[PDB]
């Protein structure tokens, strides 16, 4: 039917101004060029950080990479923090500087950027799932299977909705970080609201949770020294009765939050729909 | 409604309560 | 002879201070090209006469960049001048969108949409807002005011258009000399370069958005949503937008009114934008076994097959555009012909009314003019099963007031039998 | 008239009624004439 | 009945709460327990 189609070239190259960085551009390469297999000589990256990740944070790593071990988790203050690369190959390690190269393609733009963590920076993503019902109470079904529905947050950066999540803070787990920006951003909570009960639904939604995937961002803040890799855990409320309970309001880095239907045709932030996707097929569900 | 509703009934694990 | 003084009404909404017209005018703005930001005082503004119409229409140019709210000022202003002081306020705004380009309907739907505005519109005293311009369902709806016009004696309600000064024919002439132009001729066959655009003889008042551009459309959408919210602010009632056929703008505008808490009412089977938005509202909500099938890869065919794409990523933001609308299913309502029926029209805006933000008393106001009883009583007892009994006695001597007033014994039989006092009512202005 | 076939439908509209006046079957004239068929464009089937 | 199909007495426990509002969890238990005890004979109980 489709002749040369030469099979389906799904890779993926950031835009060219960096976000929230004055206009700074990278260096452009079209997407037949990324992979790391490839020799492609004609490659000068632009070395780029953040002033706010020059300030030295609590979150961020020191500006000198060497003495670090990465592959393995490693306590820095004391603190484990992860380092390991959901890649097959793992994580190579470059002789000139110490820095780390990232396996999943080139971006172009070498140093840290936006991001605090040399390397993976591990981010967790939380999607709370309902399944859709109309009034009567029978669940909606389109191409047929049963059709999902899960809390969206617009972020406040470009304001595009996406999923609520994170970046894991030192000394904790996927679990807490999971937990705590989903309170944070969905809810509000913090930054005492809601109380007892809906405390306890919310425990009781929390407690059946299954990690659906551990996969590498298309997030646009990506170089080639630092990238994001998500953990996308799921809680699914078979019933309904726990996520009815949910007083949705926007707080922290989110503007509005609402209940959305899953399909194919979402625009969110980075890889998000590939996350939605494995929710859904983990599910059995539409998409 | 019944039929529907028995119908509708009849189609890494971790714990983040800590939070 | 042209009028020298107006009664503009106050800031605070308590009555009518008189000003002079050249006083209260200067404050709108012209723009004689692209090029100029800050613009000159308007000149043009004042009344065309149409061929066959006998009422003239008031036509105010006026600035992107000017406060709708002093466009409010000068409707409310007219309003007053030719009405008197104490004339109808209106209850609802229905804004009529649709397709620019002539479009024929089948003769039922017609038939249908006449018969449900036209009542709507007479039974509510209601503002219809509509492009403006002499082409297709704007000027249809214009032709169903025609009617109003003749089946109605004294108060006839406005039909507000609100237009891009850029595209309409005759704006070199309507902008020289000295205003305001009493009774002025409009030829809307003489060929004005590069116009092609004529305005709506059947349209009551005329505002036309300039920005200095010629021959782009599209400007005066986002001037026309922020008019119709200060509108519904203004007067406290619930604006309701109209979506019959429509292209690629009638998309926008009701991206618009969503956005804003607006609800839209689209007609199913006009074909176009209206099948599309309908397409969405059934595969994303709609339990019923018929729209089981439906399917997003077939909903971007639709949308390819009729407003016909140059580029892929054209066609997927204006999908993403179109799914991001229908996201909150309370402010849409789709009206379609085999399933609610050829006298249901005027129920579906009632439920488009009913789906907005709670104001009880608005809404039970809204229920009893279309005369609704098991509407009204399904409201009260919803409110009255779920503790809501305050906000229930809190409104129900306003809305026994108003149904006295508008001889419906039903609605006030009902509202005296949920626990309202007879002697506690309170005159609406102050003796 | 729901499939867009609005001209088939008035390209047949007069010939229709026309057969259906001269059967004597008013239903039909009436739903013809509700269906968009102008009255005094009714053609004579032989030439004059 | 079918609507009664979704009743479960973790939202009873939460109902007997937001009513009458005990002062400990031993009471709010005192109080259920008596109250689905009251119930268990379908006879002696008409609800209108
Ligand atoms: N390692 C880090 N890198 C960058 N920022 C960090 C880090 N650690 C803490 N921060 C702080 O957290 C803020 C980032 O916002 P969060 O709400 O913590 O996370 P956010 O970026 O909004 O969400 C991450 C999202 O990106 C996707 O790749 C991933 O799926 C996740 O959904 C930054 O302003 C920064 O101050
Ligand atoms: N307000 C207008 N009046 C007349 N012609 C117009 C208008 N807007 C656009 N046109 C031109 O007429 C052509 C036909 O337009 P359609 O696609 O049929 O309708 P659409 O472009 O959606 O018009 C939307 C406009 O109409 C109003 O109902 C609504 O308020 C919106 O401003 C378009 O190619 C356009 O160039
Ligand atoms: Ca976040
Ligand atoms: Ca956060």
């Amino acid at each position: 039917v489709h002749g040369h189609t030469a099979e389906a070239a799904e890779w993926y190259v950031p835009p060219e101004e960096y976000p929230k960085s004055g206009g700074v551009k990278r260096y452009l390469i079209d997407a037949s060029m990324v992979p790391l297999s490839i020799m492609c000589p004609s490659y000068d990256p632009v070395e780029y950080t953040h002033p706010s990740v020059a300030a030295q944070p609590v979150w961020a790593d020191p500006a000198d990479p060497r003495k670090i071990k990465f592959n393995v988790k490693d306590e820095v203050n004391g603190k484990v923090v992860d380092r390991t690369s959901c890649h097959p190959s793992g994580i190579s390690i470059d002789s000139n500087t110490g820095r780390p190269i990232n396996p999943w393609g080139r971006t172009g733009m070498t140093g840290r950027g936006l991001l605090g963590k040399w390397g993976v920076n591990q981010a967790a993503d939380t999607v709370v799932t309902r399944w859709k019902r109309s009034p009567d109470g029978s669940i909606l079904e389109r191409d047929g299977k049963k059709v999902l529905e899960f809390v969206a947050i617009q972020r406040q950066d470009n304001k595009m909705w996406a999923i609520p999540g994170g970046f894991v803070d030192n000394g904790e787990d996927v679990a807490l970080t999971s937990g705590r920006e989903f309170m944070e951003e969905a809810l509000g909570m913090g930054t005492d609201l809601m109380s007892a009960e809906s405390k306890d639904s919310l425990a009781a939604l929390f407690s059946s949770g299954t990690i659906v995937a551990r996969i590498y961002c298309e997030d646009p803040r990506n170089t080639d020294n630092a990238w994001v890799e998500t953990t996308c855990v799921n809680f699914h409320d078979e019933s309904g009765r726990h996520a009815a309970r949910l007083k949705l309001q926007g707080g922290d880095d989110a503007e509005h939050a609402r209940w959305m239907m899953v399909h194919g045709g979402l625009n969110l932030f980075a890889s998000h729909r590939t996350l939605l996707q494995h929710v859904t097929s983990a599910l059995n569900a539409y998409f | 409604i019944s039929f529907r509703f028995s119908l509708d009934q009849q189609a890494n694990r971790l714990n983040s309560a800590v939070a | 002879v042209a009028a020298k003084t107006l009664l503009i009404e106050n800031e605070d909404g308590k009555g009518s201070t008189r000003m002079e017209v050249q006083d209260f005018m200067k404050r709108f703005h012209m723009h004689a090209s692209e090029d100029d930001k800050t613009g000159s005082p308007s000149t043009a503004w004042g009344t065309l006469r149409f061929p066959t119409k006998e009422a003239t229409a008031p036509y105010l140019r006026l600035s992107v960049n000017d406060d709708p709210e002093d466009a409010l000022l000068f409707v409310k202003a007219m309003l007053a001048q030719k009405y008197g002081e104490t004339y109808d306020r209106p209850s609802l705004i229905l804004s009529v969108t649709g397709g620019a380009r002539n479009f024929t309907l089948p003769p039922r739907l017609e038939t249908a949409i006449a018969k449900g505005l036209r009542l709507a519109a007479q039974r509510t005293n209601a503002w219809v807002v509509t492009g403006g311009t002499n082409t297709g369902v704007m000027k249809l709806t214009g032709q169903i005011m025609e009617a109003l016009s003749k089946t109605q004696s004294h108060f006839i309600p406005p039909t507000i258009g609100i237009a891009t000064y850029g595209v309409i024919i005759g704006g070199d002439d309507m902008t020289r000399g000295e205003p305001p132009k009493i009774g002025l001729e409009y030829e809307m066959h003489k060929k004005d370069p590069p116009k092609t655009t004529p305005l709506d003889d059947n349209h009551n008042l005329f505002l036309l958005v300039d920005d200095g551009s010629t021959n782009k459309f599209g400007k005066e959408i986002k001037f026309r949503a922020a008019f119709e919210n200060a509108a519904g602010q203004a007067f406290a009632a619930p604006v309701v937008t109209i979506v019959v056929q429509g292209g690629p703008g009638t998309l926008g505008t009701a991206l618009q009114a969503v956005r804003q808490g607006t609800p839209i009412v689209v007609v199913d089977g006009s074909g176009l934008a209206a099948d599309v938005l309908a397409y969405a509202y059934n595969f994303m909500h709609n339990p019923l076994t018929r729209f089981k099938s439906y399917t997003i890869d077939d909903l971007r065919q639709k949308v390819a097959q009729t407003f016909n794409p140059k580029s892929s990523q054209q066609l997927t933001n204006l999908l993403d555009s179109a799914l991001e609308c229908v996201q909150d299913p309370n402010l849409v309502v789709v009206y379609s012909l085999q399933e609610s029926g050829i006298d249901e029209f005027d129920d579906c805006i009632l439920k488009a009314i009913f789906s907005s933000q709670g104001k009880l008393g608005n809404k039970l106001k809204q229920a009893m003019y279309f005369d609704q009883l098991d509407v009204a009583k399904r409201a009260l007892s919803e409110a009255s099963k779920n503790g809501q009994h305050n906000e229930i006695a809190a409104c129900i001597n306003d809305n026994l007031m108003a149904a006295m007033m508008h001889n419906k014994p039903h609605f006030v039989e009902l509202y005296l039998g949920f626990d309202a006092k007879i002697y506690e009512l309170k005159p609406s202005e102050e003796v």
